[PDB]
């Protein structure tokens, strides 16, 4: 069933006026609060 | 097909031991079959 959500309005101009752009702040919020997968290594020998 | 004789043997790495391990027991198992000349004979890698 349907639940509260969080909605987070990103102005646009602002961020421009303050010199942020705005691939730095859609990466920081969604890295930060939603996890982002950078790349694999190797553990054991196995690619994780 | 293949030769189609002797046997094909694969010594399998199940726990993650790495190629130095690997390459040990490869090694090993040479030592062992050396000393079978009468049932075991042309016993050899396939593999560089």
């Amino acid at each position: 069933e349907d639940t509260p959500q969080f909605k987070i309005d990103i102005d646009q101009e602002k961020a421009q006026a303050l010199g942020v752009s705005i691939s730095d702040i859609n990466t920081t919020l969604g890295a930060a609060w939603g996890g982002s997968y950078v790349n694999d290594f190797i553990d054991r020998g196995r690619v994780k | 097909l293949g030769t189609a004789t002797g046997f094909d043997f694969e010594l399998i790495d199940q726990g993650g031991l790495g190629h130095e391990k690997l390459t040990q027991a490869r090694n090993q198992l040479f030592g062992m079959v050396a000393q079978h000349p009468d049932v075991l004979t042309g016993v050899r890698p396939n593999g560089l």
